[PDB]
């Protein structure tokens, strides 16, 4: 691509299977290579020190209703230089 | 507490919890590892009695 190109990536059910330890790595990887990415998680927060900067949006949609319900946060980590 | 309109939830220790949410807000929960931006909530805990 170009020098201006937006590294994109996505992810589903992003990195379910390991283990709730070492995701931590994974989005260090990530940030190291500077992606720009779209993930989502059933059971993951996103709440990594690792991590430079993150937006998230948690949906909520009852059983069937026909209307779904957005909660917006952001998170900025500590990466651990310790 | 989103998913209940009463917006009342349950927890394992007995606690009924009920959570009111204002969003107009830039509030840290801070903790040793990050920031976490987030829209402003009460947690008030009933009467298990």
């Amino acid at each position: 691509a170009g020098e201006m190109a937006p590294y994109i990536i996505s992810l589903d059910e992003a990195f379910a299977g390991v283990d709730e330890n070492n995701i931590r790595d994974m989005f260090e990887v990530v940030e190291q290579l500077g992606f720009n990415y779209i993930m989502n998680s059933q059971a993951l927060w996103g709440d990594y020190d690792t991590i430079s900067s993150l937006s998230i949006c948690e949906l909520v949609r009852p059983k069937n209703a026909d209307f779904v319900t957005v909660i917006r946060y952001q998170w900025d980590g500590k990466q651990r230089t310790f | 507490s989103m998913a209940a309109k009463n917006r009342m939830v349950k927890t394992d220790y007995g606690l009924h919890v009920k959570v009111m949410l204002d969003y107009e807000k830039t509030i840290t929960l801070q903790a040793e590892d990050g920031n976490l931006l987030m829209p402003d909530a009460t947690f008030l805990f009933e009467e298990t009695r």
